[PDB]
């Protein structure tokens, strides 16, 4: 297959600011026909992928000249004059010269805001949730930016990877911002048989985690 | 290795 | 306007398979072909092939030999894929693409949804989260809602009944041992919280479930 790598994968941009996305193939993608099929997509949020640029530089119809593609060979570049609000989304190059047809992995136009530090809330199994038998321990990071953050949980200091779901937001429509929620899922017995439950969140608003705990007793 | 994407597409 | 419908989310045994279609209308069905993508967790689009209106001959991705077939009929102007012999790997969005002499992909289809998972339809489990500790003064407190063990998608999380809008974060269902989890947070200042009331609403129209759930402080 046909790789087509792109770069980078998180671009924020604030509106009015120019945007560059790139996408490098393994071999070049001219086709026996002339053509050099290396196309651009976008996909915004709850959509369908959508066409705007194919075959290097050519606009789909209804896409306004504010993009532009260019490149050959293996190199290729996906440009924005000015970025407005709805060009926010994922933005994938795709080649259609070999066979499997290929796609970048995405590259996702996001808005750019001030930093802002997690607010870290962790939450002990309810009382409902126990008698049936089961244990799960919720902690919620909410409004931060930017998007990048890293959760672990430890158990009296050991860290704790199987049982654990998480679930990410996309960016908030009035404040930019991201969320995200874990929760560590145990038996009964086995949340009984530990104390201390800590949530640690790793975020560039902090030089060390952030740490929201509780002692079950 | 290298195939083309080639169907023969059309009426 | 070129339109290209498809069929409805599928919800499929490990093991089993499912058939899903392509309606398309809007242009000449025969002067184009149809293409199949796959998109899954983490939103990477995978080629499936490409199939001819006029004679059924298609163009496959040798990745998905075990697993897709593509036919027409274009008296229907309708493209079907089947998935068979179905695994937790194959639970993604397919899409529907048109594909004309050009070889570019142009319009694609809404998708369609399709769900790998051995249980039956089950109400889910809500469970309130408190604070282990007494909030401070002129703070603001997070409440959260933990919905669990349920199948399938969707369910419906609002607080106070839609009157707690903003703070109020909802996250996207996780699916895990054949059963979904979703969680929801809220954040109001202490000055409402406890003295006032806030209560979770969950609904599961799949099992016709509704409860509220009150967030009572712990002691």
């Amino acid at each position: 297959d046909v790789v087509m790598t792109q770069t980078p994968l998180s671009l924020p941009v604030s509106l009015g600011d120019q945007a560059s996305i790139s996408c490098r193939c393994s071999q070049s993608l001219v086709h026996r026909n002339g053509n050099t099929n290396l196309h651009w997509y976008l996909q915004k949020s709850g959509q369908s992928p959508k066409l705007l640029i194919y075959k290097v530089s050519n606009r789909f119809s209804g896409v306004p000249d504010r993009f532009s593609g260019s490149g050959s060979g293996t190199d290729f570049t996906l440009k924005i004059s000015r970025v407005e609000a709805e060009d926010l989304g994922v933005y994938f190059c795709s080649q259609s010269t070999y066979v499997p047809l290929t796609f970048g992995v995405g590259t996702k136009l996001e808005l750019k805001r001030a930093d802002a530090a997690p607010t870290v809330s962790i939450f002990p199994p309810s009382s409902e949730q126990l008698t049936s038998g089961g244990a799960s321990v919720v902690c919620f990071l909410n409004n931060f930016y930017p998007k990048d953050i890293n959760v672990k949980w430890k158990i009296d200091g050991s860290e704790r990877q199987n049982g654990v779901l998480n679930s990410w937001t996309d960016q908030d429509s009035k404040d930019s911002t991201y969320s995200m929620s874990s929760t560590l899922t145990l038996t009964k017995d086995e949340y009984e048989r530990h104390n201390s439950y800590t949530c640690e969140a790793t975020h560039k608003t902090s030089t060390s985690p952030i740490v929201k705990s509780f002692n079950r007793n | 290795k290298l195939v083309f994407f080639a169907p023969d597409v059309g009426s | 306007e070129v339109q290209l419908q498809q069929s409805g989310p599928e919800l499929v045994k490990p093991g089993a398979s499912v058939k899903i279609f392509c309606k398309a209308s809007g242009y000449t069905f025969t002067d184009y072909n149809m293409d199949w993508v796959k998109q899954s967790h983490g939103k990477r689009l995978e080629w499936i092939g490409d199939i001819n209106p006029n004679t059924g001959v298609t163009i496959d991705n040798p990745k998905f030999k075990g697993k897709a077939t593509l036919t027409v009929d274009e008296s229907s102007s309708t493209v079907y894929m089947e998935l068979r012999s179905l695994s937790s790997e194959d639970t993604a969005v397919y899409y529907c693409a048109r594909l004309p002499d050009n070889y570019v992909m142009d319009y694609w289809g809404q998708g369609t949804s399709v769900t790998v998972s051995a249980a039956k339809t089950t109400p889910p489990s809500v469970y309130p989260l408190a604070p282990g500790s007494a909030a401070q003064t002129n703070s603001m407190v997070t409440l959260g809602c933990l919905v669990k063990g349920y199948f399938p998608e969707p369910v419906t999380v609002t607080w106070n009944s839609g009157s707690l809008s903003s703070g109020v974060h909802t996250f996207p269902a996780v699916l895990q041992s054949d059963l979904y989890t979703l969680s929801s947070s809220v954040t109001v200042p202490s000055s409402t919280w406890p003295s006032q009331t806030v209560t979770c609403n969950v609904a599961h129209p799949a099992s016709s479930t509704k409860v509220d759930k009150k967030i009572v402080p712990r002691d």
